[PDB]
RNA sequence: AUCGAGAGGA
């Protein structure tokens, strides 16, 4: 009766994005990103790739309420390199790593019986 | 697996509680503080069968 | 509620990704805290929990008979001779991680009974509406959408706060704001209204 | 259903009490509880 | 019957109840277009309007503080330290 | 109430499988453990969804209408 | 054929009972994390079993002799607002409200006593995975 | 080759046990999260009863019709019934079933899978077959019927995610493991006396050393090596499973990277 | 008694409630379909109809939708119905009969309302789901679990009595109490029982978790601590990034019984300047205990900022438990082998000797004491005699738990449960009582069948020498549910009594409020109390003080 | 028992001194004993108590009871309630219970009177003796459906 | 800024007190007759014997919140291993002169006692620890 | 020694020494004309209640009276120089603030305490029954001695449960 | 809807 829709999880509605852009208000050069429509296999993956950048101050996101599936990010880099192109240059890092899987799996799936 | 018991009535069922009560016709002896008249008390309820 | 007078309402349901799971990738249908178990002394709801694992496994019905010769440390030796650990617990990874839990759980299977009692059958509200004819207050219960009662004990909890004007409200523009006419002298409702 | 029809009330010293009478006559722990506790007990 | 404008021996301090009530019978004012005084910073609640105009002692109207022989003592929320 | 399509914990179609149980239950007389991994049932979570079931349904069946 | 007899709570007064027929009988190296029993010789009759001291929604109870005997009652008045299968005939039964479970499993534990309650036939709850543990804080 | 390693030891029509070598947690983690929910599949979606006779409710039917396995492999090449144009569904968006037995005979007349029937045209793709395991032949015990009991259905099976609801997870049982051994110490044993008499030896230690006595703690050492099993449901055979998710992952990891630059 | 001082009103709700570690102290979990219903009489000023005119448009459906719209001669205007429900223009002074919207004033109470905590003012957060949703931490004040407890919701109308809410009745307001002059709400539970595995000095976390966790604290200022260490790999503390919470101005000293400004044994409470230097948080800081961080908190500036401060620690206790776990199991009962031997024979000896004792009064001389006369008398005598064999055993079945031992953690931290709680869970239940005594003889001269007439030792009169993970025998058994039912007993009617006792004391001092001077009166004019309390103080604004002057030495004073 | 006591050289040193428990209360021949304490001698009747030394024995009696009812296995509240109570028993004269006898009586107003215990008997006394109300209680306005002078009723507003 | 203390000590005592990780050492200074040290150090981190003489220097350096590396390489260690930071707070007495320090890494507590006095130990915030060989 | 007194002074004392932390070992700047005549003005101006009347003025101090004794006792000029060590500035903060915590400790006239006065009193008794339980044994007290023995102290008890007498 | 009965939840 009060149970909302179970595609609004994905389902992105009316007059909504699927990633905003706000900077932090109190730390320089450090930006708070909310994604939209999404849950921590994106609010996971991303963070723990950010970390392997030497070229970034901070990482981090919180799941803000299990009721709505949407996490925000916060990320902070070093001075004149945006972050916005922290996150860019990260998430083609797992897509190549991504891509590495499908090539691996199936050369070796392939030598496989039954 | 219905084991009934239950009396159908005006097409509801109807199931009847154990009542209870004291036992009758034993003699008992009761007290009863005493400021107060009496003291001590002998008692039978009484029924035929 | 399990068979142990154990009740406590659904709080959440995480998706089978959200949740915790196991070694084997078991994932857990019920999720309780372990602090409605000691306060609240229950240690049977747990060996059922450690009997029923047992009995999933060997294919075994168990006898959770009540007065009878069967021990923790007699289970602890059937669940240990199948490949878990003996007191029921097991190594879990948390589902937004897939980070090991750094404590172990207690896992496994307990009969749970469904009462009744389901919000959509309690909630209720109510916001002006259909009232009596004897004493033009609220009528009762959710069954013709009526009020809640604010009862003498309620009627004290504001007083303390010395709410004064919310005693004026929650006692006339929510119950009863009838207006009659006074006489100046034998000061009662008689005076004859002729209005507008 | 069982346990409904198996059941014992009692009108009005010490009588919404478990007593030593009661072993294996009247459920040591089958009772309503609050309201008339102790008073209505099952076979 | 009334005391004069010195002998004041009450609390020279807004009791909390005289703070909901000052508070509340400006938010009915507020609410109910009647003319503002302080500049409004931009915000639209009856309620934090009026939390501004205790900030700044500019409320007209005073507290009748009663005592329980009747005679009674005034003190207005310009007279009176908010805390 | 029918031996339901899969299992609520893992997931496994468990609804083709109610009807080999009976027959390695009873047609050539095993034990119950022994039933539920030739079924290829390890995980509990599944292995209950079998053991635990009773069919109502039959007895709903015995009904004329 | 004189093996039992029937005794109320009046007669029940002038005799002797053991408990556990055989415990408190025969004639006179144990296991440390069994349960602990006292011991007269001189018994009129025996009690059956003790299970026996409890009605129907008690007898649902796996080992209540390790549960608070507080709890065990709640569990009792908590029995009758189970859901399950009242009767087989329910989809004609023109009955003011009534519940069923949508797939009903007997239970894994399993008082004696069960068998006579037929239970395991007219189940009331799921026999579901349960995780004690804290985790959302939800 | 690349980065992550994949070793596949044991594999079959329905289990693929592999390791999963040189990568960091988060994405085995995000792998099977992918996996469980966010792969598609087909499954009924609208049923619309003609007559049911039989004890078993009417939803109740349609409930366990979405549970039942349907054959998805050319699921990619059908559009989902919200991204599709026509009304309600159509032939480019969703297979339609159909659902007929009779009580004809005195001795209990199952409906089964099998007895279910293609009603759109298919285009001629491997879509939409209720999967059957079966050892005779009969895929899933659907109903029950008697002596005189009629089942008339029509089922509308679209696309979904596990999200919508699990009856469209080609998931099942995900197995999950790093670190045998506890060498990183993500956890602390409960024991009473000992740990390891009194927890068991781990399928996954054959191939991952002992770490010997003396040999001081590693701090700094990371998540490498996760030991996984993946079962299907069917409607996705194994390989096609894991790929999928590792595509879903990649595809939606693509579409913020293209939604930023819209910005 | 039933419709003057007890009316039924109108705007009000009910429901099942459940936990949300999320939601924050002064708010309230408002299911959508409650608040399409609910409705605030609010009149349209140029402030609020250019969010009002979008309301009407809404309807009774959209969330921040709306019923009714008043006019100026009084008509009444339809908005589910009516046939201009799709635009109407909007006058200035007319009542827009609105659905509620986010932060809002509302007063929550549970019944029974046995205070003046139990009904508390609370910020409206519109949510999903059919149930009431509140802080963990305002559990106590209301005395309120989700097993299904019913709570209700009442919503203001005039804007004077909104602001009676929120500036008496707001939950912050209320924090201190009033009444035992200690914080009654504090940290409950998972956040309680984590708090305490958190600050463990044993207990470290890193950069991966670490950040995530400042990103948790709503307030954080952009700062990332240093870490305590650097040395081979980066850590922080447990204790540490707790501090993140801990306000920058709050001061706190402790010392527990074993306290050396080192504490060898992580004791006491040391806190300054909102960071943390040794000790671990548990019920006597981080609780509602007197001397407590919440009541320190909440009289330095201030109510609100005490508030704010509540929902942060659990939002990372929460986050921290999350991910690190926690459950318990039957092994968490289980007592190591040679000492639940240790335990038999603590009972073998109490029993033997009551066995003592019992062939005294069988002697008979005697020397039966004074008074202790008698017979009160030797029935005196044993009921102390196990209530020490039990108390003895409940303490040699504490250094047992070791500190894995699920249980005691929650006894460690006061989460729930207690000593008596490991005592009967390990050892044994002990003597169960009816009417203070032990069970009285029902059957004549013997308490059952199973036994002989005439056995005054405890297997006969109620003592349960077995635990709950052995599980009890026939005869104790039945015991202990007699001792039970006397609990179910007063529970629908003892209560009663206390309840009434109440409803007098209520009903008897009412109308006495401080007046303008000070003194403590009734309706007459009777004075009561000249200053209140002997001293014209309130109870919310005081702490326990240690008059120095009192106690020491002559000379320790003339030093 | 043990007693706290001023040792000359300072310090509080334990005092531990025999004292004597009593079944039976004639504290009116008991004190003007020779050999015990009638400085210290205190039984826990309050009601005689109260008769023997004067009403203000008894204030602080009354309250000591209340203590070692409420104050003893952990249990505090603060003086001022308990203190409050025990005051409103104490100043009518003599001990006025908290029941319908004692306070529902004491000359206030009728209609407050109404909404305790014995209900319409009062009304009709008070249609009898011709009673005047205050209307100055909670209970007076609730009723009459009133901001009664409660807290934010107290004073009121005006320009 | 610069380094502010060291000196040579020995361990006479390794406490296992209710602690898996993060011991308490006891140690006696060397040369130095008056002196004593408690601390609690990392033991999984950092392995401690017992009779291991150790090396304990001090410092400040070597609102600005906290980077990660980036190395560079920013000095300060390699041959400084065991590193921890904390606050002063209250200081001791015991003959005149001397005189003790206490400290506190993070709830790691340290107790430090011995008559140079200092005066170049500040009551300040900064504290490093810096443990080689 | 221990007891409910009003503005917890033991705090603003850790509040003034770690402000303006002055901190050591190094010498104070208050001549004892600062420190005593200044409590003994700070003691003036405390104020419970106000009026100018004799009988108001000796209702005052003895209301005031016990806090002064704790006041004098915690800002006495020996351990004002010892253990804590403050500076004029400090301890003018010291003085102003003890002064504002204090008249916000009034009880506001307004206050309902008749009500509050039970339920508090009427609370713990109904739920440290009511609990009621938890769980066996014994479990009273409480209670059973009582709750009953409550009800005879409210009802004035002629017909006393247990009448004990205590001689010295 | 009114009066009356019972059962159950906190
Ligand atoms: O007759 C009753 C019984 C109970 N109550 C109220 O409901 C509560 C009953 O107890 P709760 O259900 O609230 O908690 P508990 O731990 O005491 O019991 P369980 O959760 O295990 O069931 C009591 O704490 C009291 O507030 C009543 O108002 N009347
Ligand atoms: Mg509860
Ligand atoms: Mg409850
Ligand atoms: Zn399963
Ligand atoms: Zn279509």
């Amino acid at each position: 009766m009060n149970a909302p829709d179970r595609f609004e999880l994905f389902l992105l509605g009316e007059g909504e994005s699927k990633l905003k852009i706000d900077p932090d208000t109190k730390a320089p050069n450090a930006v708070v990103i909310t994604f939209e429509k999404e849950d921590h296999t994106l609010g996971n993956l991303i963070r723990a790739e950010l970390l392997n950048d030497r070229k970034v101050l901070f990482a981090a996101y919180k799941v803000e309420h299990p009721f709505f599936a949407r996490f925000k990010l916060r990320i902070q880099t070093t001075e004149g390199y945006d972050p916005k192109d922290a996150l860019k240059n990260a998430c083609n890092s797992i897509i190549n790593k991504l891509g590495a899987l499908k090539t691996n799996f199936e050369t070796e799936w392939n030598l496989q019986t039954l | 697996f219905d084991m009934g018991g239950y009396f159908i009535i005006n097409g509801s069922e109807k199931v009847l509680i154990a009542q209870e009560r004291s036992a009758g016709n034993i003699v008992q002896v009761f007290k009863k503080a005493a400021p107060s008249p009496i003291s001590h008390v002998a008692e039978i309820r009484s029924a035929l069968e | 509620a399990s068979r142990h007078g154990q009740k406590g309402t659904i709080g959440i349901t995480y998706r089978r990704e959200d949740m915790p799971f196991t070694a084997e990738g078991i994932v857990p249908d019920l999720i309780i805290n372990p602090h409605a178990i000691p306060s609240r002394m229950t240690v049977a709801h747990l060996i059922e929990c450690l009997l029923s694992k047992v009995a999933a496994l060997s294919g075994n019905e168990g006898d959770a008979s009540p007065f009878t010769d069967i021990t923790v440390e007699g289970i602890s030796k059937l669940l240990r001779e199948h490949g878990y650990q003996s007191r029921g617990f097991e190594v879990m990874y948390n589902g937004h991680t897939g980070k090991k839990l750094m404590a172990q759980i207690f896992f496994g299977p307990t009969y749970y009974q469904r009462l009744r009692h389901m919000v959509d059958d309690k909630i209720h509200a109510r916001a002006r509406g259909p009232m009596q004819v004897l004493t033009r207050q609220p009528v009762e219960g959710r069954s013709r959408d009526g009020g809640l009662r604010f009862g003498e004990m309620e009627r004290d909890c504001m007083i303390a706060h010395g709410a004064a004007s919310f005693l004026k409200e929650r006692l006339m523009e929510a119950s009863d704001a009838f207006r009659v006419h006074i006489c100046g002298i034998c000061g009662l409702m008689t005076v004859i209204a002729k209005l507008n | 259903t069982l346990s409904h029809l198996r059941r014992t009330n009692t009108p009005i010293a010490k009588p919404r009490q478990l007593h030593n009478t009661h072993w294996g006559l009247v459920c040591p722990a089958e009772t309503p509880e609050g309201q008339a506790c102790g008073l209505v007990k099952n076979l | 019957k009334a005391i004069p404008k010195d002998q004041r021996a009450t609390t020279p301090y807004m009791t909390k109840y005289e703070r909901a009530r000052i508070l509340g019978t400006r938010a009915l004012q507020i609410s109910m277009n009647a003319p503002v005084f302080v500049d409004l910073e931009g915000e639209t609640d009856p309620l934090r309007i009026a939390m501004k105009e205790l900030a700044e002692k500019k409320i007209p109207l005073v507290i009748r503080r009663y005592l329980p022989d009747g005679s009674f003592e005034d003190w207005s929320v310009e007279e009176l330290i908010v805390d | 109430m029918i031996v339901p399509v899969r299992c609520f914990s893992c997931g496994k179609v468990v609804g083709d499988k109610w009807e080999s149980y009976l027959n390695l239950l009873q047609e050539d007389e095993l034990d119950e453990g022994t039933a539920l991994s030739r079924l290829g049932l390890k995980r509990y979570c599944c292995r209950r969804m079998i053991l635990t079931h009773v069919d109502l349904i039959e007895k709903f069946l015995r009904y004329n209408p | 054929e004189g093996l039992v007899e029937y005794i109320d709570a009046e007669e029940e007064e002038s005799i002797l009972i053991a408990m556990q027929p055989e415990d408190l009988e025969p004639a006179e190296d144990v296991d440390p994390a069994k349960r602990i029993r006292v011991s007269a010789t001189t018994f009129t009759h025996c009690e059956i079993h003790p299970s026996m001291i409890l009605g129907v929604a008690a007898s649902i109870i796996p080992f209540p002799d390790h549960n608070q005997s507080p709890r065990n009652t709640y569990q009792s008045a908590m029995g009758k607002q189970a859901m399950g299968v009242f009767l087989t005939n329910y989809n004609v039964r023109m009955d003011t409200m009534a519940n069923i479970l949508y797939y009903p499993q007997k239970p894994l534990g399993t008082t004696r006593a069960m068998e006579y309650l037929k239970f395991r036939e007219l189940p009331a709850g799921q026999n579901a995975i349960v995780a004690i543990a804290c985790y959302s804080g939800y | 080759e690349e980065g992550p390693q994949v070793k596949i030891r044991e594999a079959s029509k329905d289990n693929v046990d592999f390791i999963l070598s040189n990568v960091d947690l988060a994405m085995a983690n995000s792998l099977r999260r992918v996996m469980i929910a966010e792969i598609p599949t087909l499954a009924i979606d609208s049923v619309e009863v003609e007559t049911n006779t039989t004890v078993l409710a009417d939803e109740f039917i349609a409930h366990r019709l979405g549970l039942i396995p349907l054959q998805s492999m050319d699921i990619e090449q059908l559009e989902y019934s919200r991204d599709c144009f026509c009304e309600d569904h159509c032939d480019k968006c969703s297979v339609v079933l159909t659902l007929q037995a009779f009580g004809e005979s005195e001795s209990t007349t199952n409906v089964y899978s099998k007895d279910l029937v293609i009603v759109s045209n298919l285009m001629g793709r491997n879509i939409g077959h209720p999967i059957i395991q079966d050892k005779e032949g009969n895929g899933v015990l659907i109903c029950k019927l008697r002596k005189g009991q009629e089942l008339k259905l029509t089922c509308v099976a679209k696309k979904g995610i596990a999200k919508e609801h699990a009856k469209w997870g080609p998931a099942a049982a995900i197995e999950f493991e790093y670190d045998p051994w506890n060498k990183l110490k993500h956890t602390d044993y409960w024991y009473e006396q000992d740990s390891a008499k009194e927890w068991p030896q781990s399928k996954n230690c054959e191939y991952e050393d002992p770490p010997n006595e003396g040999d001081p703690f590693d701090y700094k050492a990371q998540a490498d090596t996760f030991y996984m099993n993946v079962e299907s449901v069917g409607s996705i055979p194994v390989d096609q499973v894991v790929v999928r998710g590792i595509d879903t992952l990649q595809k939606k990891v693509a579409s913020i990277l293209l939604a930023l630059t819209q910005m | 008694r039933g419709n003057l001082m007890g009316k039924r009103v109108d705007f009000s709700a009910r429901t099942v409630i459940s936990g949300d570690p999320n939601l924050e102290l002064d708010q309230v979990g408002v299911p959508k379909s409650i608040a399409k219903t609910l409705t605030y009489p609010e009149v349209v000023t140029p402030y609020n109809i250019d969010r009002l005119t979008q309301l009407v448009r809404n309807g009774p459906n959209e969330h921040p939708g709306a019923k009714y719209v008043i006019r100026d001669s009084g008509d009444r205007i339809d908005l589910r119905y009516s046939k201009r429900a799709g635009d109407i223009q909007l006058q200035y002074g007319w009542k827009v009969e609105r659905h509620i919207m986010d932060n809002d004033p509302v007063l929550f109470n549970r019944q029974p309302s046995l205070h003046k905590m139990s009904m508390m003012a609370h910020r409206v957060k519109v949510i999903p789901y059919s149930t009431f949703r509140l802080n963990l931490s305002v559990t106590s004040p209301y005395n309120a679990d989700f097993d299904g407890d019913e709570m209700n919701l009442h919503v203001p109308q005039s804007e004077e009595t909104r602001a009676e809410l929120s500036q008496l009745c707001a939950v912050p307001l209320q924090i201190v109490s009033p009444q035992s002059n200690k914080p009654c709400m504090g940290i409950v539970q998972d956040t309680l029982c984590g708090i305490r595995k958190l600050t463990l000095r044993d207990t470290f976390i890193e950069l991966d978790q670490v950040l995530n966790m400042l990103y948790w604290v709503p307030d954080w200022d952009g700062v990332i601590p240093t870490p305590a260490i650097i040395k081979p790999k980066p850590l922080w503390s447990g204790k540490q990034i707790l501090s993140v919470a801990i306000p920058n101005g709050i001061h706190l000293q402790r010392f527990d019984e074993g306290t050396t400004l080192l504490s060898p044994k992580d004791n006491g409470m040391l806190i300054i300047d909102g960071q943390i230097i040794f000790g671990v948080v548990e019920k006597k800081t981080v609780g509602s205990s007197n001397g407590g961080l919440i009541h320190v908190v909440t009289r330095e500036k201030g109510p609100q900022v005490c508030a704010k401060l509540f929902g942060n620690i659990q939002k990372v206790v929460n986050f921290w438990l999350l991910h690190n776990g926690f459950s318990t199991g039957i092994g968490d009962t289980i007592a190591d082998g040679p000492t639940m031997r240790e335990i038999t024979e603590t009972i073998a000896e109490a029993k033997k000797k009551v066995l003592d004792v019992t062939k005294e009064a069988q002697a008979n001389l005697l020397t039966a004491k004074h008074g202790m006369t008698l017979r009160e008398s030797f029935e005196d005598n044993v009921v102390r005699f196990l209530n020490e064999a039990r108390d003895k055993a409940g303490r040699l079945a504490e250094v047992n738990l070791k500190d894995l031992n699920n249980v005691k953690q929650m006894v460690m931290a006061g989460s729930k449960g207690s000593f008596i709680n490991i005592a009967q869970m390990s050892a044994c239940v002990g003597q169960q009582s009816v009417e203070g005594k032990r069970i009285a003889f029902g059957f004549v001269d013997r308490t059952l069948p199973h036994f002989s007439k005439d056995d005054y030792s405890p297997e006969s009169k109620g003592f349960v020498e077995n635990s709950y993970l052995r599980g009890l025998t026939p005869q104790e058994f039945f015991f202990h549910a007699m001792g039970g039912r006397e609990g179910l007993i007063d529970t629908a009617v003892k209560t009663a009594e206390t309840g009434y006792i109440q409803r007098r004391l209520v009903k008897a001092l009412e109308d006495i409020m401080v007046h303008y001077d000070n003194t403590t009166r009734n309706s007459l004019g009777n004075v009561i109390q000249f200053i209140y309390g002997e001293d014209g103080m309130d109870a919310a604004h005081i702490e326990k003080q240690s008059l120095d002057t009192i106690g020491g030495s002559d000379a320790a004073f003339e030093k | 028992y043990d007693r706290k006591v001023p040792s000359p050289t300072g310090e509080y040193v334990k005092e531990p001194e025999w004292v004597l428990e009593t079944d039976g209360v004639n504290l009116s021949e008991v004190m003007t004993v020779p050999g015990i304490d009638p400085t210290r001698i205190y039984t826990n009747s309050f009601i005689d108590i109260m008769e023997v030394l004067g009403i203000e024995a008894g204030r602080a009696a009354l309250y000591k009871e209340v203590y070692n009812v409420i104050a003893s296995d952990g249990s505090y509240v603060n003086y001022r309630h308990m203190a409050l109570l025990v005051d409103v028993m104490t100043t009518q004269g003599g001990l006025t219970s908290v029941t319908r006898h004692g306070f529902n009586r004491s000359n206030t107003g009728a209609l407050m009177r109404c909404s305790f215990e014995e209900t319409v008997e009062i009304l009709f006394e008070a249609g009898a003796s011709a009673e005047l109300d205050d209307c100055r209680g909670v209970s007076e306005n609730v009723i009459l459906g009133q901001m009664a002078p409660i807290g934010t009723g107290a004073f009121d507003v005006m320009i | 800024s610069n380094t502010l203390f060291d000196d040579i000590f020995q361990v006479s005592e390794v406490d296992p007190g209710r602690y898996n990780k993060v011991c308490r050492i006891e140690a006696a200074s060397t040369t130095q007759d008056q002196c004593k040290l408690t601390l609690d150090i990392n033991v999984e981190l950092f392995p401690v014997a017992a009779q291991d003489s150790l090396t304990v220097t001090i410092a400040s350096s070597l609102t600005r919140s906290w980077r990660p590396p980036q190395a560079g390489d920013r000095s300060l260690a390699d041959d400084y291993d065991y590193v921890m930071y904390g606050t002063a707070y209250k200081f001791e007495e015991v003959s005149k002169d001397l005189i003790a320090v206490y400290y506190s890494f993070g709830g790691l507590l340290m107790r430090l006692e011995g008559n140079y006095r200092n005066l170049n130990n500040l009551k300040q915030e900064n504290a490093y620890l810096l443990i080689r060989r | 020694a221990n007891w409910p007194l009003p503005v917890n002074i033991r705090r603003i004392i850790q509040n003034a020494q770690q402000t303006f932390h002055i901190d050591h070992t190094k010498p104070s700047d208050l001549t004892i004309k600062d420190i005593v005549l200044g409590v003994k003005d700070l003691q003036e101006n405390l104020l419970v209640l106000r009026g100018k009347n004799e009988i108001i003025q000796n209702a005052q101090r003895d209301a005031v009276t016990l806090f002064c004794c704790l006041l004098r006792s915690r800002l006495a000029t020996r351990r004002v120089l010892q253990e804590y060590r403050l500076t004029k500035q400090a301890f003018d903060w010291v003085l102003s603030n003890i002064e504002a915590q204090f008249l916000r400790s009034v009880v506001h006239p307004g206050e309902m305490v008749g009500v509050l006065a039970a339920q508090s009193i009427g609370e713990p008794a109904t739920q440290m029954t009511l609990n009621t339980f938890h769980f066996a044994g014994v479990a009273s007290k409480k209670v059973t001695s009582g709750v009953p023995r409550l009800k005879e102290i409210l009802n004035v008890a002629k017909n006393m449960k247990t009448p004990s007498l205590t001689v010295y």
